[PDB]
């Protein structure tokens, strides 16, 4: 109990460089190239950690903490995640305003990280980062709170369980907080329309522009791990059929094989959505995310009716 | 001062220290297949830069070789130098490689960044890119094509091996001149290329000059036959004059 | 989308270079290839070449023309192989021209010199002289056939003959 | 008994802003003395607190100095808690502040607000709760830089005490005493009139800063001293709420309509305070309207607990009253540290422009670290003492949306968007305030001559941030301890939160990436910090550096209505003689007049 | 059956007024302002040599671009289709044709500005037929009778001495 | 002779102030006028007349008259024929009134003048150094003929940039985003300083001529004539042809060579294989710069379908080396018809399936539609060219006004629009790519017999002539002059981008940052064509 949350949060870390490699893969075919293979990203990530770390002059502990933090975080969230069980592995780390707090940790590191820096491309990458960040969650809250409403508590395990034992009377709340939450995980995971602080042909790439190196490799370490939690909080908790509601050893091997292809499914489906348009601007997200915020409100309607 | 001067404040290439430069081995082993190329256009036309584009292309695909373009100087591996590096593209050019991991490959790209190209000795540039910094590869063309970008990029990253060779003074240098075409009158045989040239350019006229001079060595028939299998209207208006050519001469 | 079916009606368009090779048109400007036996010193190339990837140096201590080809100057234009009397230097279809060392890029060659018989002054190329007395041997010359020395005398001494 | 720990620290207090007062011919011995009992009368008051706290019954009795009625019920010894362990570290902090030469003596005045504010707390009849905090109000209001950052405070702060006089008259007139036990007994058969409690909460507010009664608070603290603005933002700002949270538990009989206005009106508040914090430029401005976002939620709490004993609903009674005064006693630990670190910053460079502020970070490294955890705190990011009270309001606003009453329904979930909006905008400015002043290149020459705060302060803001991570990580161990206060258990929906096993998961957590790093560096060379960031290969420029002001303009994009409604709603051009020349001037006088002649009134 | 222009050493007195008068006439014209017909001294007299305009013209046999034709019966090559291959200065008997190219045109010789440090120095001249510089495409200089100038050959009138005149032999 | 009327004109409203005219070719005419009066007379023909400043520039004709030149091409598009306003300059004085104060469009040219020349435009608004670079050393003029040698590299005087920008609508209190010279969208060094409040463009100066090597001072010192053909291909690698056959047709019409009717059609056929590329390297660009990488790869994937047909007709895929002066180096034999023909029609099928993946772009819309937008007598004052100025209603184009090469029997379709901004010189871009389509296919079935080049002309000293070829980003004019039979005397080339630069900061003001890479990219900037 002490070992499923950390062999889930060493699981998930190994691998959440590999979804970037699907990811990278279906760029390369959605551009009509042959492209690298699906371990391009891990090939990258442990070349940059054998190259130097370097740095603005006036920049802090803050600029060279921030990656590990990030990635600390980010493996914190996927402890309390439910992968291969409909339960959370860690429940009491599984309430929805926990694991909604815990990502506005690394949001405000990432945030102060791009002012540590003194570079204008990584203090707006900051900017949009804390902005988008504003403008998702009263949809992603109203979105898992109709689901809490709908499972009568606001644990992932409790949702997961509702979800899973789905109650069919209330499936028009529960089906419309589904695409509320799952708009809400496109726009957390940074993808295009809505990749607005490490926008490269802008910010080049925002407050990743200053990171060179072990830091950089660790910097997309953590994207990509906050990539795959953010999926997983969506996959794991909304189709949640091929997990298992007791732990036994014999179907351990179904629940990791439905999971990942859960997860590839999940990030060639959002590769088809961000390798197809251009990216948005900031002064016009808000009508997006307001829209979003609308398929939850019209879940939020839908309870109070009935 | 962003780069070192000499005694009369005329800017020298940057010296890499030994300790620097000696991981340069252990680099180039370890970017094999994962390799982060910045881009840093010092000064050329454009045209080494959008061949770099089209080395990301489709078709001329770089990155199945493990090879990305990153936004940032503080991602690159390989520093990727076109250009003569001008005098307001000498500050930049330093910048982005003080503000890069050490060590670096730097790969010059172009006969503008391998010694000034076209423009080596002109008042507003320096003359390439190892005047301002120290060069490992270098890629010439102008611009290279995406094939001998692909090329040079396999070859830093040790996929391929160099295949041209420095060709110093040998014998051949004594052994004395051919006579082109030495079944004919030199003089015609000089009338008919340059009418050649002027008709089809210096290319196609050598081509079509020596293939009718080597068809009239055998016969007229020879040549009209010759014409007949390249059923091209352009050839036969062109061997006409040749003709004429070579009837007036008679 | 209509994005979609452009991208699965292309298909992939990647070639396999470096595995195939990657064709270029039978007139592509590629690597000037020269030939150090049809060359003459002439040095006809190298007063056209735009970049001055052709240089020649009159070393007179070591009674030559030092030839060179430098790769890493040129512009591929073509002019070489355009001004070219013998046809000694030509313009290959060759693409794959990266080296490591800068020095890779040169072709060099060294042609002797020929000493005036007069004031024994090295005033041409002794590979040239030869090349035109064959020319002037093919035309029907005696002056060829017969007296070599007066090829192999200076333009200054040649006219120093016409005073008398 | 606790009634001699609290008699202790009146006595203390009243002694301290005395002799500060008489010896205060030498800034820095009357500091000393300032401080020493102000330190020593909060030691006593906190202890009195955790007296009451832990003996889970009230104590009565009546000061020795003056004849002053005593009641300390448990839900007072939070106040009583909160009260102490402030202005323990507030006075410890101002033994310092009185060594700068630009700043002046206010222990006298500071003293007198403790005083003041205590025996608010442990007051009996109402109508002498309302003479101690006009009594606070007033050693606050003299706290200001000047007249003109007073003079709102002024008027507003006496029109409340004008509707909070109407008020306790009427309730002398219906029911015959202002005794608050008595008051208890005698509203169980004829209810308190929602005229009296809405007189009450505007007075109240008039004090505790709700919005739009809030237009005296960034006036107030823009440029007063960092003991004064914390104590203000934490002290005086509270005893509003303890006259809301007073007024609204009396009878244990309440409207619906009480508790639906006090959540609207806290959502009001967090919203428009946590929004309005992120377009100020001056540090103290922005912790204001963020004290006022912090009020905002504390009364979403109260709001959810007295919706609950109106929904006779004892689950979110407790949730709702639990997770309000756990936020009310951690924001102040944590107002606390923020409003006594920028102080320690303005102490070393004379700004409190954040624009004229870069680089604190590596001059003031012990500040900068305290400061990170308080400004972290209040963004409500797990596990500090921030996110403790905030998820428990959260879960009452789940109890609220899963009642059958429909407008609890309603505001249920909306109220829950509407905190995460206030979150996610906490996040934002507290990214920027930490970013624009602790983090990068100085801006100023002052900002690069700053050298370490005094041994005091550091030792204060250093204290009350180790508070402030015990109130987190403690969390579930100090949340029970209130059920003293609130005798309800605590129920949260099928859920649990343990801020220990978040601190344990963020440690060891990024210990591996550090770890896989030291495996797979090989050659690495070393770390470097060598020039300026990148600006695309140009010269880096001061213009380059995007600063507060760029890093809000988005919140004044898509916040437009919201951030104009500050400019429509404004009846300053309708009152006739507030743009007189010596207006602020002659409520300065009559100020001192009135404190005069209340002081002079109540010790007879 | 050919034109040209001819000396006479005992009238000719080497004041190389010719050569200057040859030089200006082209340089006018934009063709090369080298003296195409060159002053030679024994000790005893002096005549300037220049070209014979010959009919066998082995010049015009070795030429590879054919610039050199005859036009009114006088040897004339095009300098505008010369590649600079020097054939015909080996081929000439006579030491008529020399190789000379443009300099940039009303740039003086030493433009060097003392703001700068100076360009690199032209190389040592050892023979036009072997000489190369970077700027300066050296093209063969001959006689080409002054055929653009109305008045004939500038020589032939500057010559003080009149040691010049046209053998006019068509 | 064209322009009879309009000197008819200026002699009826400045009486005695022409004093010298001449043409040069039957539709170019020089006239020379006093020197005081030359911002009357610039004026006169710019707003009376209708006309369209092309090229100012000087000319150190110290050595030819004694004085200074300064000549001011003006475009009669009102038949539409050259007009070139010329003054005499004193030596020991070099000043002359400035035309900008009348004439907007002439701020850059009396920049360049003082840089290259030190001539001194009196009354100019703007004497900020332009051309030169911040480390050139003070009175140091590069074109003048005897100021200094063009190998002479001088010593940096700063390390450090030392250009100042000018912010006029914002304060102080604006931060700047430098975008460039290493920036992601920067493809060639321009550095743009971006005065914003927050994400908002208050205001927008730039600095540029990063790319500047000195190419005129080398086309009159170490090059012939036949090699400043090659050196026109290194202008600009997008455009070199274009420089190519403007500098090749200046040299020919000032000598009035007849170039044989194939190597002109040939010419016509690749400045439109030019075309092709360099419009989709812009529409690939457009899609790169809004974050749809894919449109980036796709356009850049057909792109490579004309770099194939460069490669077969010239022998190379970017820099051509195809003209020589007289005519063409490379003929079209029918491998080289036949493939060309198949790629045309290939390409026509297929840039037509990525116009409908770019306009159902979901986001391609609302970031192009009404952005950077160009005031249309903004446009005209500041006399912008190309696809710039044609979106904003100006239906200007140098293959149509002036037609030169082969294009006077070639199908032209001159494409226009009337919305200003990003999107709508993407459509003209795009409808131009069917029109170099149509002349492609056209051109390689109707080219004429006969030889490809004239050679053994002699040049005549101090002839000079203008040379105009309409690049893929506007009108590029040249001005040649003749120096003797081997050397130019100067060489003066002008941009498309160097007259739609000026007009980026209007553009530029009112919009966001993420907007400013895409507007740039509007401009189609070619930055090595403005810098030369
Ligand atoms: S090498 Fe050639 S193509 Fe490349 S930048 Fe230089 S001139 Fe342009
Ligand atoms: N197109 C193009 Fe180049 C530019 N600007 C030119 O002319
Ligand atoms: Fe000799
Ligand atoms: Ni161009």
């Amino acid at each position: 109990s002490v070992l499923y949350p950390l062999i889930q949060a060493l699981v998930l870390f190994a691998v959440a460089p590999l979804l970037s490699g699907i990811t990278r893969v279906a760029r390369a075919r959605l551009h009509n190239r042959r492209g690298p293979g699906v371990l391009q990203e891990y090939r990258d990530i442990i070349k940059l950690l054998g190259r130097q770390s370097v740095g603005p002059d006036a920049s802090g502990w803050v600029f060279r903490l921030t990656p590990y933090v990030m990635v600390g975080v980010m493996l914190t969230i996927a402890t309390a995640l439910p992968v291969v069980t409909v339960g959370s592995p860690l429940p009491q780390l599984g309430d929805l305003i926990t694991l909604l707090y815990l990502f506005a940790i690394a949001r405000f590191f990432f945030a102060i990280s791009g002012l540590d820096t003194g570079s204008p491309f990584t203090a707006i990458g900051a900017s949009r980062e804390a902005m988008l960040g504003v403008l998702v969650e009263p949809m992603l809250l109203l979105g898992l709170w109709v689901a809490a409403q709908v499972a009568g508590s606001t644990n992932i395990s409790n949702i997961t369980d509702t979800v899973y034992h789905w109650p069919l009377s209330q499936s028009i709340p529960l089906v419309l907080a589904l695409c509320a939450c799952a708009f809400a995980t496109f726009i957390e995971m940074g993808k295009l329309p809505f990749d607005l602080a490490e926008a490269e042909q802008e910010l080049q790439e925002g407050p990743l522009s200053e990171y060179s190196g072990s830091g950089f490799g660790v910097m997309k370490w953590g994207i990509s791990l906050k990539q795959l939690v953010v999926l997983q909080m969506f996959v794991g908790v909304f189709i949640p059929w091929g997990q298992m509601e007791t732990f036994t050893a014999g179907g351990l091997l179904l629940a990791l094989v439905i999971a990942i292809v859960k997860l590839v499914v999940g990030v060639l489906v959002i590769a088809l959505f961000e390798n197809s348009m251009a990216r948005l601007r900031l002064d016009i997200t808000p009508r997006i995310t307001w829209a979003g915020f609308g398929f939850a409100f019209l879940a939020f309607v839908s309870l109070l009716a009935a | 001062l962003l780069g070192p001067r000499d005694a009369n404040g005329i800017p020298v290439p940057m010296t890499v220290d030994e300790s620097i430069a000696s991981m340069k081995a252990s680099l180039l082993k370890k970017i094999k297949r994962s390799a982060y190329v910045y881009r840093v256009d010092c000064g050329g036309c454009n045209g080494c830069e959008i061949e770099i584009f089209a080395t990301l292309s489709p078709l001329f695909d770089a990155e199945r070789f493990g090879i990305k373009v990153v936004p940032s100087p503080r991602h690159a591996d390989i520093l990727l130098f076109t250009g003569a590096v001008t005098r307001a593209m000498r500050s930049p050019a330093l910048r982005a490689w003080q503000s890069a991991p050490d060590p670096k490959i730097c790969i010059s790209y172009g006969a503008c960044g391998n010694s000034g190209g076209i423009f080596h000795d002109l008042y507003c540039v320096w003359g390439g890119t190892d005047k301002i910094v120290p060069v490992d590869v270098y890629i010439p063309g102008c611009p290279p094509t995406p094939a001998a970008t692909l090329y040079g990029f396999a070859m830093a990253l040790g996929l391929l091996e160099q295949k041209i060779h420095a060709r110093g003074p040998g014998e051949l240098d004594e052994q004395p001149a051919e006579i082109l075409h030495g079944d004919m009158v030199q003089p015609l045989r000089v009338k008919v290329d340059r009418e050649a040239r002027r008709l089809a350019g210096y290319r196609y006229g050598r081509q079509i000059a020596d293939d009718y001079l080597t068809q009239l060595g055998q016969g007229e028939e020879q040549v009209a036959r010759w014409l007949e299998a390249e059923n091209d209207p352009r050839l036969n208006e062109i061997v006409s004059h040749l003709n004429h050519v070579v009837e007036e001469a008679r | 989308f209509t994005f979609i079916k452009k991208v699965i009606k292309t298909g992939t368009a990647t070639s396999s270079y470096p595995l195939e090779p990657i064709a270029v048109d039978k007139n592509f400007r590629g690597k000037p290839e020269q030939n150090p036996q049809q060359c003459i010193g002439c040095a006809a190339c190298v007063n056209a070449c735009p970049s001055n990837a052709l240089t020649v140096e009159t070393d007179l201590a070591t009674g030559e023309l030092a030839w060179e080809f430098n790769l890493g100057h040129c512009i591929f234009c073509g002019r070489c192989e355009e001004v070219c009397p013998t046809a000694a230097i030509k313009l290959s279809q060759e693409y794959e021209l990266a080296v490591w060392k800068k020095e890779d890029f040169l072709q060099q060659s060294r042609f002797a010199l020929c000493n005036c018989r007069v004031c024994n002054r090295p005033f041409a190329v002794q590979k040239e002289i030869d090349y035109a007395i064959a020319l002037l041997k093919h035309n029907g010359d005696s002056r060829a056939e017969n007296h070599r020395e007066s090829f192999e005398t200076c333009p200054e001494c040649k006219r120093q003959k016409c005073l008398v | 008994s606790a009634i001699s720990l609290i008699n202790s620290g009146v006595a203390w207090f009243v002694a301290a802003a005395v002799l500060a007062f008489l010896f205060s011919f030498q800034k820095a011995l009357s500091g000393w003395i300032a401080g020493i009992g102000g330190a020593v009368g909060s030691l006593y008051t906190a202890a009195a607190g955790f007296t009451v706290l832990t003996g889970a019954v009230g104590v009565s009795g009546a000061l020795s100095l003056v004849s002053y009625d005593v009641q300390i019920s448990p839900l007072n010894a939070i106040w009583l808690i909160t009260l102490g362990l402030c202005g323990l570290f507030v006075s410890l902090y101002n033994i310092d502040w009185h060594r700068h030469a630009q700043v002046k003596c206010n222990g006298l005045q500071i003293n007198m607000l403790m005083a003041a504010a205590v025996c608010a707390v442990i007051a009996s009849n109402l109508g002498m709760f309302v003479v101690m905090a006009e009594i606070m109000a007033l050693c606050a209001v003299f706290l200001t830089s000047n007249s003109k950052e007073g003079k709102l405070w002024f008027a507003l702060g006496r029109l409340g005490t004008l509707l909070l006089a109407i008020a306790c008259w009427l309730l002398w007139q219906r029911y015959g005493t202002l005794d608050l036990r008595l008051l208890d007994m005698r509203m169980q058969q004829l209810p308190l009139g929602s005229d009296i409690w809405l007189l009450g909460v505007i007075g109240f507010g008039l004090l505790a800063g709700i919005i739009p009664l809030h237009g005296w608070v960034p006036q107030a603290h823009a440029n007063a001293s960092a003991p004064a603005a914390a104590l203000f933002s934490t002290v005086v700002m509270k005893i509003g709420l303890l006259g809301i949270l007073t007024l609204s538990l009396l009878g244990g009989n309440a409207p619906l309509w009480w508790g639906i206005a006090l959540l609207v009106l806290g959502m009001i508040t967090a919203f428009v305070g946590g929004l309005y914090a992120l377009v100020e430029h001056n540090i103290q401005r922005l912790l204001a309207y963020h004290t006022l976002e912090n009020i905002g939620i504390i009364l979403l709490g109260l709001g959810a607990g007295v919706t609950g004993i109106a929904l006779e609903q004892p689950a979110l009674i407790a949730l709702g009253l639990v997770g309000g005064l756990y936020h009310l006693l951690n924001h102040s630990l944590f107002k606390s540290v923020l409003f006594l670190g920028a102080g320690s910053v303005w102490f070393r460079t004379g700004h409190r422009d954040i624009e004229k502020l870069g680089g604190i970070g590596k001059k003031m490294p012990v500040i900068s670290i305290a400061m990170l955890v308080g400004l972290m705190a209040m963004a409500a990011l797990p596990p500090l003492n921030g996110f403790a009270g905030e998820w428990v309001i959260y879960q009452s606003f789940f109890k609220l949306s899963n009642s059958g009453a429909f407008v609890a329904r309603l505001l249920g979930p909306l109220l829950a968007v509407g905190l995460a909006i206030t979150g996610a905008l906490a996040v934002m400015c507290m990214a920027k305030v930490y970013g624009v002043t602790f983090l990068g290149a100085p801006r100023t020459k002052e900002a690069e001559n700053a050298t370490c705060a005094p041994l005091l302060m550091s030792v204060s803001v250093v204290a009350l941030a180790i508070c402030c991570v015990i109130g987190g990580v403690a969390a579930p161990w100090l949340l029970p301890m209130l059920s003293a206060a609130v005798p309800l258990p605590l129920e949260p929906a099928n859920t649990t939160v343990s801020q220990p096993m978040i601190t344990l998961l963020l440690i060891a957590c990024p210990l591996l990436p550090f770890i896989i790093m030291a495996i797979c560096k090989g050659d690495r060379l070393p770390s470097r910090s060598r020039g300026a960031a990148w600006v695309c290969g140009y010269d880096h420029e001061k213009s380059m550096v995007i600063t507060a002001h760029g890093f809000a303009m988005p919140v004044k994009q898509a916040f437009a209505p919201v951030l104009k409604l500050r400019k429509w709603l404004n009846p300053v051009s309708l009152v006739p003689g507030w743009q007189c020349e010596g207006s602020a001037l002659l409520f300065r006088r009559m100020a001192l007049v009135e404190l005069a002649v209340l002081v002079v009134i109540i010790v007879s | 059956m050919n034109r040209f222009v001819i000396a006479d050493s005992t009238l000719c007195i080497g004041c190389h007024t010719c050569e200057a008068a040859c030089s200006e006439t082209h340089r006018q014209h934009g063709l090369q302002s080298m003296p195409r017909l060159r002053v030679m001294l024994n000790e005893k007299e002096s005549a300037p040599q220049l070209c014979h305009h010959c009919e066998d013209a082995p010049c015009a046999v070795v030429c590879p671009v054919n610039a050199i034709t005859r036009v009114d019966g006088a040897v004339q090559l095009n300098e505008s289709l010369c590649v600079s291959c020097k054939l015909c200065g080996i081929a000439c008997p006579f030491g008529a044709i020399e190789f000379s190219g443009s300099r940039p045109l009303d740039i003086p010789a030493n433009a060097n500005t003392p703001k700068a440090p100076p360009a690199p120095p032209a190389p040592a001249r050892v023979s036009t037929l072997l000489d190369w510089v970077p700027g300066i495409r050296a093209i063969a200089v001959k006689c080409d009778l002054c055929s653009f100038d109305e008045q004939g050959p500038a020589c032939v009138r500057m010559c003080p001495t009149k040691a010049l005149h046209l053998v006019d032999n068509t | 002779k064209l322009g009879q009327h309009y000197l008819a004109a200026l002699n009826e409203a400045f009486p005695g102030v022409v004093l010298d005219h001449a043409w040069q070719t039957k539709d170019q005419l020089t006239v020379t006028v006093k020197v005081n009066y030359l911002p009357e007379v610039v004026e006169f023909l710019y707003y009376k007349q209708g006309g369209w400043l092309s090229v100012l520039f000087g000319n150190d004709e110290r050595k030819l008259n004694g004085h200074y030149a300064v000549y001011y091409v003006l475009s009669m598009e009102k038949t539409k024929c050259w007009i070139t306003v010329r003054v005499e300059v004193d030596a020991n004085k070099p000043e002359y009134p400035s035309v900008t104060p009348r004439v907007p469009a002439a701020v850059w040219g009396e920049r360049e003048v003082r840089d290259m020349y030190g001539l001194i435009p009196v009354g100019l608004p703007d004497e900020r150094r332009l051309v030169l670079p911040d480390d050139w050393p003070d009175e140091l003029y590069p074109l003048r003929k005897d100021s200094m040698d063009y190998r002479q590299r001088p010593a940096p005087t700063t390390d450090a940039e030392t250009y100042e920008f000018i912010n006029e609508l914002g304060d102080k209190k604006n931060n700047v985003v430098p975008i460039g010279p290493l920036h992601v969208t920067s493809d060639e060094p321009g550095h743009f300083r971006l005065f914003v409040d927050g994400e908002n463009i208050i205001d927008a100066d730039y600095r540029l001529f990063y790319v500047h090597r000195g190419m005129e001072k080398l086309a009159e010192t170490r090059m012939g004539y036949n090699e400043v053909t090659f050196l026109s291909d290194r202008v600009c690698g997008i455009c070199g042809f274009a420089h190519s056959t403007a500098y090749t047709t200046s040299v020919e019409n000032a000598m009035g060579i007849q170039v044989p009717e194939r190597a002109q059609m040939i010419r016509a056929i690749l400045l439109e294989v030019e075309r092709l590329h360099s419009h989709l390297l812009n529409l690939g660009l457009a899609c790169h710069f809004t974050g749809f990488d894919s449109g980036f790869m796709q356009f850049f994937r057909v792109r490579e379908t004309s770099m194939k047909m460069a490669e077969i007709l010239t022998g190379a895929r970017k820099t051509y080396g195809l003209n020589l002066i007289g005519g063409i180096r490379r003929d079209l034999l029918k491998d080289d018809m036949i493939q060309t023909r198949q790629l045309a029609q290939q390409m026509r099928r297929e840039v037509q399936e990525l116009v409908d993946v770019l306009l159902s772009t979901p986001n391609m819309e609302q970031r192009t539609v009404g952005i950077g937008r160009l005031d249309p007598e903004i446009a005209r004052d500041f006399s912008n060219v190309g696809p710039m100025v044609r979106a904003s209603g100006h239906a200007r184009d140098t293959r149509a006004d002036h037609p030169f090469v082969g294009y006077g029997l070639l199908p032209m379709e001159v494409h226009s629009e009337q919305g200003c901004d990003v999107i709508s010189r993407l459509k003209v871009r795009i409808n131009e790519v069917y029109t170099a389509l149509n002349m492609i296919d056209y051109g390689l079935d109707n080219l004429p017999g006969g030889p490809l080049m004239v050679e053994g002309f002699t040049y005549i000293p101090h002839r000079f002539a203008l040379g105009f070829a309409e690049a893929p980003r506007g009108d590029d004019i040249h001005w040649s002059m003749t120096g003797d039979n081997q050397k130019l005397y100067r060489w003066r080339c002008r941009a498309a981008t160097y007259a739609n630069w000026p007009t980026l900061r209007y553009m530029l003001r009112g919009n966001t940052v993420s907007d400013a890479p895409l507007i740039i990219g509007s401009l189609d900037p070619c930055y090595s064509c403005t810098d030369r």
